[PDB]
């Protein structure tokens, strides 16, 4: 990636730390930030025997896809639309993570401005 | 360089013996002199029936041999294994542990008749 | 040992064989197989032994510097992928004396003719040993060369294990 | 399950039939390379049936059929793990061995010991499936070492060659 | 194996075939007894090349100790036949 | 079965890459005496072999011939289902 | 091995071929390219990409939640 | 040439050149082709260690020292670069993955009685 | 020009690069002929019984008997307990024994201390 | 042409 | 495991760039691919590594049969410098030897594409050692270089084998054996990939310069 050149060969204070982020509170900037939703209950994922890493916020689409495959057998070329939905949700889920990294970058780049403005005037 | 006259003479004398020895290693038409056998009647039938090599000839022969192989190497062994598993192994605790089948929303249990409640309506999306 | 001429020829063969490994393609090998030939023809008519030895001495070093690290080897030659492959099947002929008569009856002609070779070897041994004594110095044989048979009807001395040796490609 | 269990063990037992019938006298030679190649074909067919059941509903089971030895609080059984990895590698292994064995009927035709060559190829296949299906570490160790020995016997096939033994 | 066997005539027919493709040897003045360094006046370097072409021809190496003695096509034929156990 | 070796006079080094070897060997006072022994490699069925990019495309034109029909059968036949 | 066409060897000449092995060889080679072209037509997104990779430097400083620097 | 008389037990046994049997001439008509020995020839003290299935001393196209420098140099360089790549990893510019139900507290093992500290995730 | 070859214990000098194979006077020429005289005499003796058709045994080789004898039964009577052997015997005989004693003794003393203090994890250890 | 194969005694 | 595989895949692939024996180039190809699998185990992708075993079984076992067919035809000649001109002389071996190489190098939609490409993408978009990632990518380029070496020397150009050679690949056992493994090297990956249940969350969204790394490096 390109951000690596901005963290190892550049300023290490205005770059997110992948093992520590997010640093700022969830509400720092959002007045009425909403809470995330989970459509699938635990007992539904527990009964579907989803791998722990598959029990994310996209589980409901994965459950639908697996159910379709069991019923479309022996047609292994079916359920190509249910599978696509589960992949599109993961793309949406993955995008949110990208925003969090960018949100961390700008807040870190905005928290350094104070250290400039503060020490500058004072 | 080159063989000396004695070297050529020896190589030539040895060469004659070598060829004569190699020639004597050839089997005569009679050999090998196989002793009498106990030829079976089933073998007798297929030899004459397959001396012409017709396509419909070996097709029967191929089916005949594969049917025998299936009976003695698949059907008989599976009979023994099923008897072993069913009446000797599966009669002991925790001998064959099957991962319980996955229950998805909207299914019906064949053993109690319950219906799994469907999933909550998805909020919205496309693609 | 090896004389000066032999080293030059042995070096010449090695250089071409290693050169053929660097070239692969025949036309390229032929082009450089003739440039290398000139390097020997140029000094072919040398008369000074001391200078000739120096040229060979420096030629070997030039070869060792340019040798292919993985030179081509014929499959059956020492170091090849088929070297000594068929030694597993080379069985010595004396093993047949232990065959059971049941096994020996399956080849009546072979063992009736192998017996003739038995008699020929058996009746030719005394003359074999006798000839080697009379044609050997008092001190002892100073070389490994064996003389050929002199008279008629006498087989070459020490012939059995060269004549009856196992075939190159048995079963 | 009565079919998933039986057809998963029949594949393993089908591969031991040629070995048993050769170490005893119940067959005729000159067909052994073809006889062994035919067994792999059927084992491949029988192995695909449990695989399809797995693909259908993801069914799995563990077969601890024989209690071999108990060491105080350690119980060791001849256990087989017919799961994702075992149900998808056995069909693939038998398919490739099917082609290689048929290929070897032409590459080793002139070899005096072709019959022993196929027996050693089959013994390797048996021990690899023991390794793949092992449910406990001792049974996995049986196939772990078995493959090594068969490799040793097969690498040094031409034992008159010093470089082969090395 | 699955390869054609060698015959004394076949070996001879191939030894001469290679030499008759040697631009430094006159075809008509060539037989199965022409000494290379006494009839065709070849340098001993040529005999190294000739023997090399006889081992590339038959696919087996000839050791140098035995290679610098086959000074005639017949000796090449009698050496290849002996090595490969040809007798007819 | 005495194999009939073909005529040896047909092996010639003109029209083959061995020709270019003679030109650059004759320009420096040398000749390739074994040119004809290597001539069979550049003559007959062995002549005019394929190139690497040409080898990878073995069967492409026939494969393309079937592909256009397959998609052609796709553009058509799509209005019935 | 001992079985199949009895293709006699040839000396310094191109080996004999059977029309059977030249049609089977050409068929599977053409089968390979049909599969590659057919799969490309329907599944070009599995080699080129499926979803548009977002550009972080285009998201407005409000959706990400960055507040005005004065605050 | 006997071994030095340093009281190690060699005695009068010859000290033959420390050359493996691979270096011997393979085209010679040895009495023992596999061992490459002649009947009656003195045997090296370490003949069992110098058979063709064991230690080889044949000349190499490259010097012994130069091979050691390059092999060690390669291994040393690779290990050093694996340490640099471990302290400076490569990662995609994304935040941590998010899981529901207090980060799957019950699913991934946890006391069902003790209530975890809520780890609810938000939107963006 | 030509980097000189550096022989070693496990990489012998090539016979072509050896200076001893090019400066050969009559003294070495005679030596190379005396060795062949010994080699030919031994070869003749071996062949006169290898080819004998009345032999059905083993051609005993004194060279092999001397090799086996020199390696087993001739070592102690030709051994002297001097400085070299005494130190080599202790370094390779007692050295490894003492070293392994302190490796295991320290390891078990450390583990024994933890077990009595409860600092060692033996939750499921019921086989020993 | 069916050469004789020298083998050790397999009878025993 | 990630670093152990990375050193192995790059080292063994580098060795195959100069080996002349055909059975050793493929053997070093196998060692390079096993290191690729262990890299997959190192990036926490156990199921992708298993898939590469199933896919690698088909197109690798075929290559040895193809090389075995060439060696048998040239009288046990295993050195590629004594091969050549076999493109039109052994048409079915050439066809099989080309499908296997393309499957090995990662030609799109063959059996090898359905495992190697996912592995490479899963490696570029993972929190992984950087040097190991570079070695893996460099090894992928080396994979295509020695595949060209086998095809170029063993099939293309003019023949370099002895004069009397019985090039004959017309045995039903030989053709049928290669034929089945040629079908697997074309379709086996597709069938398995569309039948095995998903056990992880594949990474499908990434920069365009990480999705085509495997394909671009192979072409170079
Ligand atoms: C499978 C095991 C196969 C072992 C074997 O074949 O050895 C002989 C076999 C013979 O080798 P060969 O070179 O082909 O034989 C050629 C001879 O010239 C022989 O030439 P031949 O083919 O003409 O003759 C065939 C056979 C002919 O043999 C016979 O005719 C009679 C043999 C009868 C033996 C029966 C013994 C038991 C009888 C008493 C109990 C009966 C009570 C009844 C109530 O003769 C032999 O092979 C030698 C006899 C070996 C007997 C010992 C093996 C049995 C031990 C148990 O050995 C090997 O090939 C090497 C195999 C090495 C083993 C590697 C794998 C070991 C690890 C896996 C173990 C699996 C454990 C079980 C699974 C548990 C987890 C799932
Ligand atoms: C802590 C590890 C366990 C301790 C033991 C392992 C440490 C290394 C010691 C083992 C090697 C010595 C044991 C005797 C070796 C017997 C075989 C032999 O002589 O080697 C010949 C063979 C030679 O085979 P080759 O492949 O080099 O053949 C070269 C060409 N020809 C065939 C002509 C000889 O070498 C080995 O196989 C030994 C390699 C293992 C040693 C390296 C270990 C990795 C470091
Ligand atoms: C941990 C790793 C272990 C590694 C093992 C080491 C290798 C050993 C060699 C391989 C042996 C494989 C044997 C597989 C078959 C099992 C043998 C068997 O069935 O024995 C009878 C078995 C008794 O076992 P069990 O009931 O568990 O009681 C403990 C006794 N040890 O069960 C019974 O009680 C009887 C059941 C069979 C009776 C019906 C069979 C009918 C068949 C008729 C046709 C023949
Ligand atoms: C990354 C994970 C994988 C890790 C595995 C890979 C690690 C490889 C590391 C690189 C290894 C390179 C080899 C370095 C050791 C070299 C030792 C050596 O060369 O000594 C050999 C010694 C030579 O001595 P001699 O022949 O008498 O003359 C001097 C020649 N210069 O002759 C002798 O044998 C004498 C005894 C000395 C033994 C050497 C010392 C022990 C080491
Ligand atoms: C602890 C034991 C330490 C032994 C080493 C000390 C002995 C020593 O350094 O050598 C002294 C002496 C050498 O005498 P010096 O004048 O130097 O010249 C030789 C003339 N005899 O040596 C001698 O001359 C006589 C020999 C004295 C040493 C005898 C005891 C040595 C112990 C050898 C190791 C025993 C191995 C036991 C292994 C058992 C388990 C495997
Ligand atoms: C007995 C052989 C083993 C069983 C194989 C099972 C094959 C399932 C049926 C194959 C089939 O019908 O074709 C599926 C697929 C071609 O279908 P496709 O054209 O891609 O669909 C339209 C895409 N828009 O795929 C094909 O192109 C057909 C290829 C069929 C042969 C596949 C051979 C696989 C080898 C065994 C794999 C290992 C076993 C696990
Ligand atoms: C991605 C990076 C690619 C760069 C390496 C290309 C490469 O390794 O090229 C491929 C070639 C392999 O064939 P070769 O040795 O040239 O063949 C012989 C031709 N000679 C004689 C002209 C050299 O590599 C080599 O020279 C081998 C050593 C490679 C060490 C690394
Ligand atoms: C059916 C199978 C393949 C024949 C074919 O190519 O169609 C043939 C090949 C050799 C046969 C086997 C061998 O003849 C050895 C056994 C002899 C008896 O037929 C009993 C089963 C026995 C094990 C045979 C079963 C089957 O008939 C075989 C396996
Ligand atoms: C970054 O995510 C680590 C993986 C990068 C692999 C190398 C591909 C080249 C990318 C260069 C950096 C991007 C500059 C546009």
């Amino acid at each position: 990636g390109a951000h690596l050149a901005r963290r190892y060969l550049g300023d290490a204070s205005v770059e997110p730390d992948p093992l520590r982020m997010p640093t700022f509170p969830p509400d720092y900037g959002f007045p009425e930030r909403k809470e995330r939703e989970m459509v699938a209950t635990q007992q539904e994922m527990n009964d579907a025997q989803l791998v722990l890493q598959q029990r994310d916020y996209c589980a409901h689409y994965l459950i639908r896809f697996l159910k379709c495959k069991r019923d479309s057998f022996p047609n292994f070329l079916a359920c190509k639309h249910e599978r696509h939905d589960w992949d599109y949700c993961e793309h949406l889920d993955y995008v949110k993570r990208m925003k969090e990294f960018e949100r961390e970058r700008r807040l870190l780049q905005r928290k350094k401005r104070r250290e400039q403005r503060e020490a500058d005037m004072a | 360089s080159g063989y000396t006259p004695e070297e050529k003479l020896r190589l030539q004398q040895l060469r004659e013996l070598r060829r004569r020895w190699l020639k004597d290693q050839e089997l005569s038409p009679r050999e090998p002199v196989l002793p009498p056998q106990r030829v079976s009647p089933v073998e007798r039938f297929w030899n004459k029936f397959l001396q012409d090599g017709a396509l419909w000839k070996n097709v029967i022969y191929k089916t005949y041999r594969h049917s025998i192989f299936a009976f003695t190497h698949v059907l008989i062994p599976v009979w023994i294994i099923h008897y072993y598993l069913k009446y000797h192994v599966t009669t002991k605790p925790y001998t064959i542990v099957e991962k319980k089948p996955r229950i998805f929303p909207g299914d019906t249990i064949l053993e109690t008749g319950e219906v799994i409640p469907p999933m909550k309506e998805f909020p919205d999306q496309h693609h | 040992y090896l004389t000066h001429q032999q080293k030059v020829l042995r070096l010449y063969k090695r250089a071409l064989r290693h050169l053929e490994s660097w070239c692969i393609h025949r036309d390229k090998y032929r082009y450089f197989a003739c440039l290398l030939r000139a390097r020997f023809d140029e000094h072919k008519n040398e008369k000074d032994m001391v200078k000739a030895t120096q040229l060979l001495r420096e030629a070997e070093e030039e070869f060792w510097h340019g040798q292919h690290p993985q030179p081509y080897i014929f499959p059956e030659s020492p170091g090849g992928t088929s070297y000594e492959r068929y030694e597993c099947y080379k069985v010595p002929e004396w093993c047949l004396d232990d065959w059971h008569p049941s096994e020996k009856a399956m080849y009546p002609d072979y063992f009736a003719k192998r017996e003739q070779w038995k008699k020929l070897r058996r009746e030719s041994w005394e003359r074999e040993v006798k000839q080697l004594q009379e044609e050997t110095p008092v001190g002892g044989p100073r070389t490994e060369a064996l003389p050929p048979a002199r008279k008629q009807g006498d087989l070459p001395p020490l012939w059995w294990h060269i004549v009856t040796r196992p075939r190159e490609r048995p079963m | 399950m009565n079919m998933f269990s039986s057809l998963s063990l029949v594949t393993l037992l089908l591969l031991t039939m040629p070995i048993m019938m050769m170490s005893f006298n119940t067959y005729k030679p000159s067909n052994y390379p073809l006889y062994v190649k035919t067994a792999i074909s059927y084992a491949f067919i029988t192995s695909m049936i449990p695989t399809m059941m797995f693909i259908h509903s993801g069914q799995e089971l563990i077969i601890s059929n024989w209690h071999w030895l108990t060491i105080q609080t350690l119980k060791l059984s001849l256990s087989f793990k017919m799961d994702y990895f075992s149900m998808m590698f056995i069909p693939v292994a038998l398919f490739v061995t099917w082609s290689i064995m048929e290929f070897s009927m032409w590459y080793m035709y002139s070899d005096p010991n072709i019959n022993k060559f196929f027996k050693y190829l089959l013994l390797f296949l048996i021990t690899m499936l023991i390794l793949v299906t092992a449910n406990n570490l001792f049974q996995l160790f049986i196939g772990w070492e078995g493959v090594g020995i068969m490799s040793f016997l097969l690498i040094g096939w031409w034992y008159g060659r010093a470089d082969a033994n090395t | 194996s699955d390869a054609p066997p060698l015959t004394l005539e076949g070996i001879k027919d191939r030894v001469l075939y290679v030499l008759k493709l040697y631009d430094k040897i006159d075809p008509e003045k060539l037989s199965v007894n022409s000494h290379f360094m006494k009839d065709l006046g070849l340098d001993s370097l040529d005999q190294v090349e000739i023997i090399m072409a006889m081992e590339d021809e038959f696919g087996f190496e000839i050791p140098d100790i035995d290679a610098e003695k086959l000074m005639c096509p017949q000796e090449i034929v009698d050496y290849i036949a002996d090595k490969k156990d040809v007798y007819e | 079965s005495k194999m009939e070796l073909p005529d040896y006079k047909q092996w010639k080094i003109e029209g083959t890459p061995l020709e270019t070897v003679q030109e650059k060997l004759a320009a420096r006072g040398l000749r390739d005496p074994w040119g004809r022994n290597e001539a069979w490699r550049y003559m007959g069925g062995f002549a005019n072999n394929v190139s690497f990019v040409g080898a990878l495309l073995k069967g492409f034109k026939w494969g393309f011939a079937a592909f256009v029909v397959a998609i052609g059968a796709e553009y058509y036949l799509e209005s019935q289902k | 091995a001992g079985g199949g066409a009895h293709i006699e060897p040839r000396y310094r000449q191109f080996p004999q071929l059977t029309r059977s092995q030249v049609i089977q060889a050409e068929f599977f080679s053409a089968t390979m390219w049909f599969w590659i072209l057919w799969r490309f037509w329907h599944d070009s997104d599995a080699v080129l990409g499926h979803f548009p990779y977002p550009d972080p430097s285009q998201w407005t400083d409000e959706e990400l939640g960055i507040p005005p620097d004065d605050e | 040439e006997p071994y030095p008389d340093d009281g190690t037990g060699y005695g009068d046994y010859p000290k033959l050149p420390d050359r493996s049997q691979q270096e011997r001439d393979p085209w010679y008509d040895w009495d023992h082709p596999d061992l490459r020995l002649n009947w009656g020839e003195p045997m090296h003290w370490d003949l069992d260690m110098y058979i063709r299935n064991r230690v080889d001393t044949s000349p190499t196209p490259v010097n012994w020292n130069l091979m050691c420098k390059h092999l060690f140099g390669f291994v040393a360089f690779m290990l050093f670069m694996f340490w640099v790549g471990e302290t400076y990893p490569a990662y995609q510019p994304v935040g941590p993955k998010q899981y529901p139900y207090n980060n799957l507290y019950l699913e991934r093992g946890g006391d069902p009685n003790k209530e975890p500290e809520p780890v609810v995730h938000y939107e963006i | 020009s030509f980097p000189k070859y550096e022989a070693s214990r496990l990489s012998s000098l090539p016979t072509t690069l050896d200076p001893a194979e090019y400066d050969i006077s009559s003294e070495t020429r005679k030596a190379q002929a005396e060795r062949l005289a010994i080699r030919s005499r031994l070869k003749r003796e071996y062949q006169l019984q290898y080819y004998d058709p009345s032999r059905r045994g083993v051609i005993e080789d004194p060279a092999l008997v001397r090799w086996t004898y020199a390696r087993s039964a001739n070592i102690y009577p030709n051994f002297r307990p001097n400085t070299k052997t005494s130190l080599l015997g202790a370094l390779f005989g007692i050295g490894p024994l003492v070293f392994w004693y302190y490796v295991f003794k320290t390891d078990r003393d450390r583990k024994e201390k933890l077990i009595q203090e409860g600092k060692l994890d033996r939750t499921f250890n019921i086989s020993y | 042409k069916r050469l004789f194969i020298i083998k050790p005694s397999g009878f025993y | 495991t990630l670093c152990l595989g990375a050193i192995t895949t790059l080292f063994t692939a580098m060795c195959a760039l100069t080996q002349n024996d055909i059975k050793k180039i493929i053997a070093f190809s196998t060692s390079s691919q096993l290191g690729l699998m262990m890299v997959t185990i190192g990036i926490n992708q156990p199921y992708l590594a298993f898939l590469h075993i199933c896919t690698h079984a088909f197109f690798k076992a075929m290559l040895f049969m193809c090389s075995g067919s060439i060696i048998h035809s040239l009288n046990d000649e295993q050195d590629i410098r004594k091969m050549g001109g076999l493109f039109k002389a052994m048409p079915f071996t050439t066809t099989a030897l080309i499908v296997g190489s393309l499957a090995l190098t990662g030609m799109p939609f063959l059996t090898g594409f359905y495992s190697k490409d996912l592995i490479i993408e899963a490696a570029n978009t993972s929190y992984t050692n950087a040097w190991a990632l570079l070695m893996t990518l460099i090894a992928t380029s080396f994979t295509a270089i020695y595949s060209t070496r086998i095809i170029f020397f063993a099939l293309l150009g003019q023949p370099r084998f002895p004069t009397l050679v019985n090039i004959n690949e017309n045995n039903p056992l030989l053709i049928n054996s290669i034929k089945r493994l040629l079908i697997g090297s074309l379709f086996a990956g597709y069938i398995i990939s569309n039948n095995i249940p998903p056990t992880t969350i594949p990474q499908m969204t990434m920069p365009y310069y990480l999705k085509t790394t495997a394909l671009i490096v192979t072409i170079l």
